């Protein structure tokens, strides 16, 4: 049953740059061997098959090779949008098989974020809980520390982040920090603080709110 | 196994006697309780009917026809409930009872311990030696609301009867004996009271109690007025479903059950279909159509699919024979609701005769719900290879209510029926064809599916004669069973099958085009597979589970040729793509 | 375009059964194999099950044979995936492919992929919540705002912005899961803050698993 071994699993680059993505097959082959293109929350689209054939409308900066029983996708001037999992896959046999997939990463310069801060709605308010909002917007890179300060001290255990894929335009991400609290326990305090420090900011960003003052 | 059917066939000559009596013991013996019709007609002198003896209740009528038996012994049958009536009018008839054109005939109708007949009458007509049928208070036992029931007593005889017993209370009995005096249980009984055993408030039956009882409450009653719920008598079985209080969704009674005939059942008799409203029968109700789950009947969601109708249903109800008129009518069916018949007035009635080929309809059949009934069938057919993928014949209808395949007179030389694996009830009979051997051959014991089903027969080509002209099943048949000559009739084939012919190993390992296994079944490895020599050629039927490539591959699979979409062959056979557009 | 349009998704019961359905568009599935790919969340791609319409030939992964059963409709031309006996395991997108061409055994087309859940929970809608611009979600000439979809089972929820006029400058968050046991996401965007009670914002959250279809104004 033929196995594909991908590797790296995971690569960096930035823009412009030549990258590579090895696969062995476990036994032989031929040029039975196709490449995968996935983006975040979407389908894998074909980039090469045969081993060496480009696929109809993949920029020609995408090539594929053969070495006996390893094969090579380069992409040869890296670009933003190429920001995926890339898989590929044998068809020389059945059942066909993919490889574990490596994500391409972009590095790209450093961008402090923008930092928001956002009440809970009034509509939630009266339903009994609390999510007190706190964006970072396109920044990079990824890494960064998020800790609230309500009225003045810190919190644990009721703070959740969420952060988006790589940008496929500009290569940053966005991240969300919620913290959620009863109606009770919010009413309790007076201002809302959310703290970021990036290694894009000069001095961490504190963002803040007084409850009820519109 | 207190429960049987009865049969249909009122005063229609059994084909054979002998098997007649067979089918009588087969369908009776044992039972307690006859769903249809007890029809004992056409029994000689010399028959012994103690299978009879058991017999307690009888849902559509009796009838005692044409018989030289001088007594039949029903003295344990309690209660005839006439949900069908003789001549349409009578649920007791007892007619004709008397020697051909010492001596014969019924005697006594020694029906003790009948006390309850529910609807319809008594009809006793030329029964020579039959005495005392006028000294019955037949007022007794119809039930109260059947006393407007007719009845028509006839005591012509031919040997002088002496009274009843002087130790029956009026001039009431069944017979001679002191043993055999009515037992009344209805004009007998304190104020307003439909049932008892004796003249007192506390003689009085249950209310839900039919025939008599033996104390006072609903778990002693003789029989029960509606149905019987697990020993108790009861107006009505349980829902099989019980409704929220507020929704009003369906729930599972745990308690629910179903009723077949006058009995509360936790689940249809095998050969039963089950229904929504909770009830077991054998044709569906009105926009309800069969499906498999096991059959039920459910609601048509969409509008009642149409269907495809035998003989004894629809415009066919009162349609005696398949015929050149009406044969066409099946042409597609998968599936016939009712039966098929062949008789004389099938081929050779100014009508003009089915020739064989019109035959052919049935090559699509695979269920028929009735019977299968065959009394005429053209010379020049060997068999009823016609048939060959019938795989069930049902048998919710009967022919004569007792026969669900029928083959008498034929001249066919074998079965053929190879797909036929199940007779759902009834009981088969196949006698009279001369040149008929492969009926011992048949496996009788797993079609059926209840105790009361046989294989009667008689008059077939002899075996022994089949044997010394060498008519044997085939070697590669297990178990020796067969419908008939030869590798493609077996029952279940004992090695591998090609096709339809059972064979003796596929061409895995040796031979022309190789095969792989699937399932004892040989199918034919792609044609792009190597013949592999001392190994297997292929594990399935697609060319890319062959193991090696008879010429290129284009992989996953072997080929022919390389695709020319343009491509050519490596070195090694396998299909490179043209560089060039 | 071909096209393969994936159906069916959403919870399942653990012991549960469920049906998958590829309506192919723009191209007949008895002239090529049909296969269905799924992929677990956060893992690769995992080959399921392929059917060959002429002559519904089936193969199957060993981690389903026996389980799943893969057909084909011809006149529908639609391919299914009769999913028997789920376990925990087998939540994932479930990708519908074909191999379009016949010398041609790489995958060319792809459906969008339907989620399946497999889990014990029940459904539960979301709440959707409006995060409201102002001056502590203002910097430079630029507004952001957004909406909080909180408390839903199972994944996915869909937001898009004004009817998906509004594409640019939108984040939609990945679900996190709470100790609820719910999902909560947010989706934001910025706007010029000249637009501010000029334009009307609006998102348009839905979760197919709750026939929820939210459409809330965001504003001031
Ligand atoms: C009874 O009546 C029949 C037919 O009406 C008659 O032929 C017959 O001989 C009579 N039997 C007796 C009592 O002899
Ligand atoms: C009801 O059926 C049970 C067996 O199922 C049996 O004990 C009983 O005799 C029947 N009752 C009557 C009144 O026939």
């Amino acid at each position: 049953d033929i196995q594909m071994t991908q590797s790296p699993s995971s690569l960096s680059a930035s823009v412009g740059d030549r990258v590579t993505i090895t696969c062995r097959a476990s036994q032989d082959v031929n040029t039975a061997v196709a490449w995968y293109q996935q983006k975040p929350g979407k389908a894998p689209k074909l980039l090469i098959y045969s081993a060496s054939f480009l696929y109809s409308g993949v920029p020609s900066r995408f090539s594929g090779s053969r070495s006996g029983t390893d094969f090579t996708l380069t992409i040869s001037s890296l670009q933003p949008e190429d920001f995926a999992t890339y898989y590929c896959q044998q068809h020389y046999t059945t059942p066909p098989t993919f490889g574990q997939g490596t994500k391409v990463e972009i590095k790209r310069t450093v961008a402090a974020p923008s930092v928001f801060i956002f009440p809970p709605s009034d509509e939630q308010l009266k339903s009994g809980t609390a999510s007190v909002v706190c964006l970072l917007n396109n920044f990079y890179p990824r890494e960064a520390k998020v800790q609230w300060k309500v009225d003045n001290a810190l919190q644990s255990g009721n703070s959740q982040e969420s952060v988006t894929e790589q940008d496929s335009k500009d290569s940053t991400y966005s991240l969300s920090s919620t913290l959620t609290l009863s109606k009770a326990d919010y009413e309790k305090h007076k201002v809302y603080a959310c703290e970021v420090t990036h290694q894009g900011l000069s001095s961490p960003v504190t963002k803040s709110f007084n409850r009820g003052e519109c | 196994t207190q429960v049987c059917t009865g049969t249909d066939m009122k005063l229609r000559l059994p084909a054979s006697p002998e098997t007649h009596l067979d089918m009588l013991r087969h369908l009776y013996q044992g039972c307690q309780v006859v769903q249809g019709n007890l029809e004992l007609t056409y029994l000689p002198t010399n028959a012994s009917l103690s299978f009879l003896q058991d017999i307690q209740e009888v849902q559509g009528y009796v009838l005692i026809a044409h018989n030289q038996v001088r007594q039949v012994p029903l003295q344990r049958l309690r209660i005839v409930r006439g949900t069908q009536l003789f001549e349409d009018n009578y649920a007791l008839a007892v007619l004709d009872n008397g020697d051909p054109l010492s001596p014969g005939g019924l005697r006594e109708l020694q029906l003790r311990s009948l006390t309850e007949i529910l609807k319809g009458g008594v009809l006793i007509q030329r029964n020579p030696q039959l005495c005392y049928q006028d000294t019955i208070l037949w007022k007794d036992i119809f039930h109260k609301n059947n006393q407007l029931a007719l009845t028509l007593i006839d005591t012509n005889r031919s040997r002088a009867c002496h009274p009843c017993s002087p130790m029956c209370k009026g001039s009431r009995c069944w017979g001679e004996s002191s043993e055999d005096c009515q037992s009344l249980t209805r004009t007998v009984c304190a104020g307003g009271c439909a049932r008892c055993k004796g003249p007192l408030p506390t003689d009085c039956c249950h209310e839900q109690c039919a025939a008599g009882c033996t104390g006072p409450k609903h778990s002693d009653c003789l029989a029960c007025l509606h149905f019987n719920h697990s020993g108790i008598c009861e107006l009505h079985c349980p829902a099989l479903v019980t409704y929220n209080t507020d929704t009003f969704e369906s729930m599972p009674n745990p308690e629910g059950r179903y009723t077949f005939g006058a009995s509360c059942v936790t689940a249809c008799p095998y050969n039963y279909l089950s229904t929504d409203v909770g009830s077991c029968t054998l044709v569906c109700p009105l926009h309800n159509q069969e499906v498999t789950a096991t059959q039920r009947c459910e609601k048509c969601s969409k509008p009642c699919a149409r269907v495809c109708y035998g003989l004894g249903m629809e415009h066919l109800r009162e349609v005696r024979a398949v015929t050149s008129a009406n044969i066409q009518e099946f042409a597609g069916c998968k599936k016939i609701f009712g039966s098929l018949a062949f008789l004389p007035e099938s081929f050779d009635s100014n009508t003009a005769p089915l020739q064989p080929e019109q035959l052919q309809v049935f090559e699509t059949l695979e269920e028929i719900t009735g019977y299968l009934y065959i009394s005429a069938w053209p010379d020049s057919l060997p068999d009823l290879s016609v048939f060959q993928n019938l795989q069930v014949i049902r048998g919710r209808i009967l022919h004569n209510g007792a026969y669900s395949l029928t083959l008498q007179g034929l001249g066919i030389s074998w079965l053929g029926l190879r797909s036929l694996r199940e007779l759902g009830s009834g009981l088969a009979l196949i006698h009279h064809n001369t040149h008929l051997c492969f009926v011992h051959t048949v496996p009788w014991d797993q079609l059926f599916r209840n105790p009361h089903q046989a294989l009667l027969h008689t008059a077939n080509r002899p075996e022994d004669e089949c044997v010394g002209e060498g008519l044997a099943c085939h070697q590669l048949c297990a178990r020796g069973h067969c419908w008939g000559p030869g590798p493609t009739q077996c029952v279940n084939c004992s090695q591998f099958l090609r096709g339809q012919e059972c064979v003796e190993e596929c061409r895995v390992l040796q031979g022309l085009p190789r095969e792989y296994v699937n399932a004892r079944h040989c199918l034919p490895c792609h044609p792009e597979c190597q013949p592999q020599n001392g190994s297997v050629t292929c594990f399935g039927p697609e060319a890319d589970q062959c193991v090696a490539c008879a010429h290129y591959k284009d992989p996953p699979f072997c080929v022919a040729r390389c695709p020319s979409i343009w491509k050519f062959p490596d070195e090694e056979g396998a299909c490179q793509p043209c560089p060039i557009n | 375009e071909v096209q393969l349009v994936e159906s069916g998704g959403g919870l399942v019961q653990p012991g549960g059964s469920l049906r998958l359905s590829c309506a192919a568009s723009g191209f007949n599935i008895k002239d090529t194999y049909i296969h269905w790919v799924r992929q677990a969340p956060g893992k690769g791609l995992e080959w399921v099950a392929r059917i060959y319409p002429t002559n519904g030939y089936t193969r199957y992964a060993d981690s389903v044979k026996g389980r799943f059963t893969i057909s084909a409709d011809t006149s529908k031309n639609t391919a299914y995936l009769q999913m028997n006996s789920l376990r925990a395991e087998d939540t994932a997108v479930y990708y519908c492919s074909r191999w379009g061409g016949d010398g041609f055994y790489a995958m060319d087309y792809w459906g969008q992929g339907t989620l399946v859940t497999v889990s014990s929970a029940s459904t539960k809608g979301p709440s959707v919540f409006p995060l409201a611009p102002s001056s502590k979600s203002t910097s430079g000439g630029t507004a952001a705002l957004g909406c909080l979809v909180k408390d839903y089972f199972p994944e996915p929820v869909t937001v898009s912005w004004n009817s998906g006029a509004l594409t640019s400058g939108v984040h939609t968050f990945p679900a996190v899961l709470q100790s609820s046991g719910l999902y909560s996401l947010s989706s934001v965007v910025t706007v010029p803050s000249s637009s501010l009670g000029t334009q009307t914002y609006i998102c348009n959250v839905n979760h197919k698993p709750s026939n929820t279809k939210v459409d809330k104004k965001v504003e001031p």
